[PDB]
């Protein structure tokens, strides 16, 4: 645990799904995530201090650094804080002209952090375009992976079991339910193809829905899936092949992170 | 109105949208509900909403919340409503174990006169017809908020994160066309979530896209025969039939028998407020 003294609280950023940011000053300019939840019982926290070790030794280029946490200032989370914007702003709140090989580049390194967070089993649950952040211009950066004891709610000793997060990106099988363990792998291999979507049609999916209950009833039910008429004509055709198999409705026949990094370094 | 005008008295709620506070104006030194609604879109977007919103200044009526204004301060769209000191009828469930039918029937009539102007005077149907979205005041009054008057706000709000509960007709889920039914089905729905005391759609937990699957393509909900009277039943039985065209509109539902009983007669409805929420 990080001693909330040494720590200072600037102004906030935002809010998210299940925590508040400020930015910090622990040791130089960090992220501080105020949690949502108010009575964090015993169980889930010692399970999200083991999360916290576990997220403390991951260390790519392509992922954010993680400090650790603090329960003084109520739950907390100290990650690196990155000057760079998020992904989503970049590409729908700014409109960031993205040329061909940047949007591959963007796509390439998202893979390569999450082939990383795969091969310690960290399933970076809440994938989306929110989470990256472009770094220095355009390194990119995954942040907000794991803390499923956080993100989700807890009824006491057992943990709520139900989705939490965006839409957009959630899986069928993740947005069904039908399985008390639907996050996996195959599950951030959607979500990386709906940001792989974004980044090669520059527009939010299912623009034709303008109520998130209309999506998620008809992405769960498949009658709702990204049209791929959307994408770039200079879009590489491989590319296209590669984004409409990461955004399939059948869970097991998504790709793993290894074989789409094959595709970028074939496409590149 | 600006940011800097408004001292934060006490927070009225929050939603998955955003987060209501009340507030009070120091240049006009009035208590107003302001709600922040945080999304990421474009500054052209940004001013489209803000037009769009000007709209609500002429939307008058005893059965819709007052309106401001409303203006984007930093990464949040805010809207300046009237105070309504009951909040909304969720809190009045979070009271009382369940609503009275007299009342009940009080709210389906405000409900109604507010869809009704809003629809012969504006063009605009609710869309968000929820227990948080209708508000109630201590001298009895109750109103519609939440209403879809800007359209790239609903666009923007489109891009949300998942929610607990839904209170959608199946012909918006389907995707099929939709007209003010869907507000009725809404409405039904609501009122079946007051009379009896809990959330209505897995009658007597279950995750959101299998609450949508139960009400796309399974009977809807009905209330517990034997408790409350035929025409309240009937009431709702019109308001939630799963075809749009069997399902009543409005002109039907000012000529229902539910509407012009209750509105025949006289329930004090502030007092009963007053005793259930103190
Ligand atoms: N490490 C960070 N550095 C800089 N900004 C950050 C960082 N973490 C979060 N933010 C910002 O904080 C705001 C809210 O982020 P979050 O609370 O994580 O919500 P989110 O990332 O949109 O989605 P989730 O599901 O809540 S993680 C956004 O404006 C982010 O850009
Ligand atoms: N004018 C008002 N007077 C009193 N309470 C209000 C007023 N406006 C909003 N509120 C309260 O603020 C809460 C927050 O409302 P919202 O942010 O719109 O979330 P919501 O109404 O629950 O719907 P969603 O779908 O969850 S965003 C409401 O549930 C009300 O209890
Ligand atoms: O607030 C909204 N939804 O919140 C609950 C879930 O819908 C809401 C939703 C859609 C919308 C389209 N144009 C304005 N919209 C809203 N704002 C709003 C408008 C008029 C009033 I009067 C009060 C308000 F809060
Ligand atoms: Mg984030
Ligand atoms: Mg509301």
């Amino acid at each position: 645990e990080i001693e909330a003294s040494e720590v200072m609280l600037s102004t906030r950023i935002g809010s998210g799904s299940f925590g508040t940011v400020y930015k910090g000053k622990w040791h130089g300019d960090v992220a501080v995530k105020i949690l949502k939840v108010v009575d964090p019982t015993p169980e889930q926290f010692q399970a999200f201090r083991n999360e916290v070790a576990v997220l403390r030794k991951t260390r790519h280029v392509n992922i954010l650094l993680f400090m650790g946490y603090m329960t003084k200032d109520n739950l907390a989370i100290v990650t690196q804080w990155c000057e760079g914007s998020s992904l989503y702003k970049h590409l729908h709140v700014q409109e960031t002209k993205f040329q061909m090989f940047q949007l591959i580049d963007i796509a390439r390194q998202t893979a390569q952090g999450m082939d990383y967070l795969h091969a310690k089993n960290i399933i970076h649950r809440d994938m989306k375009s929110n989470n990256i952040f472009l770094h220095e211009g355009l390194t990119v950066k995954i942040g907000d992976f794991g803390l499923a004891t956080v993100k989700s709610r807890w009824s006491g000793s057992q943990q709520v079991e139900q989705p939490t997060g965006s839409v957009l990106w959630m899986a069928p099988e993740v947005i069904r339910m039908q399985d008390n363990n639907p996050f996996s792998f195959q599950s951030d291999v959607y979500s990386y193809g709906i940001v792989l979507y974004e980044l090669m049609t520059g527009e939010l999916p299912y623009s034709h829905i303008n109520n998130r209950d209309q999506i998620i009833f008809m992405v769960g039910r498949g009658y709702a899936s990204p049209d791929l008429s959307k994408l770039y004509k200079n879009c590489p055709k491989a590319m296209k092949r590669l984004v409409a198999e990461c955004v399939k409705k059948v869970k097991e026949e998504r790709p793993l992170f290894p074989q789409i990094l094959s595709s970028i370094e074939l496409l590149q | 109105l600006k940011d800097d005008d408004f001292e934060k008295i006490s927070e009225l709620g929050a939603g998955n949208g955003g987060v209501v506070f009340k507030v009070s104006h120091k240049p006009s030194g009035l208590v107003m509900a302001r709600k922040l609604i945080h999304l990421e879109i474009k500054p052209a977007i940004r001013n489209q909403i803000i037009r769009e919103l000007q709209v609500l200044h002429e939307c008058n009526s005893p059965y819709i919340v007052g309106f401001y204004g409303a203006f984007y301060s930093d990464g949040e769209i805010s809207i300046c409503m009237e105070h309504m000191d009951g909040g909304s009828l969720d809190q009045v469930l979070k009271k009382a174990g369940r609503i009275p039918e007299q009342i009940l029937g009080k709210v389906s009539i405000a409900v109604i006169k507010g869809l009704t102007y809003l629809r012969e005077k504006h063009k605009i149907m609710h869309r968000d017809v929820k227990p948080s979205n209708i508000l109630v005041n201590s001298r009895g009054e109750i109103k519609l908020c939440d209403f879809g008057v800007s359209g790239q706000l609903i666009d923007a709000m489109a891009n949300a994160f998942v929610g607990t509960r839904s209170y959608m007709s199946p012909e918006r889920l389907q995707g099929t066309h939709y007209s003010v039914q869907s507000d009725i089905w809404s409405m039904g729905l609501s009122l079946v979530e007051m009379a009896v005391g809990r959330y209505p759609i897995p009658p007597p937990p279950m995750a959101i896209f299998e609450l949508l699957d139960y009400i796309v393509n399974e009977p809807p909900p009905k209330l517990p025969s034997g408790v409350f009277s035929l025409e309240f039943q009937d009431f709702v039985n019109k308001c939630l039939i799963k075809n749009p065209a069997e399902r009543a509109d409005l002109k039907q539902l000012m000529v229902h028998a539910f509407i012009k009983r209750s509105d025949a007669e006289e329930v004090d409805f502030a007092g009963w407020l007053c005793s259930t929420i103190g």
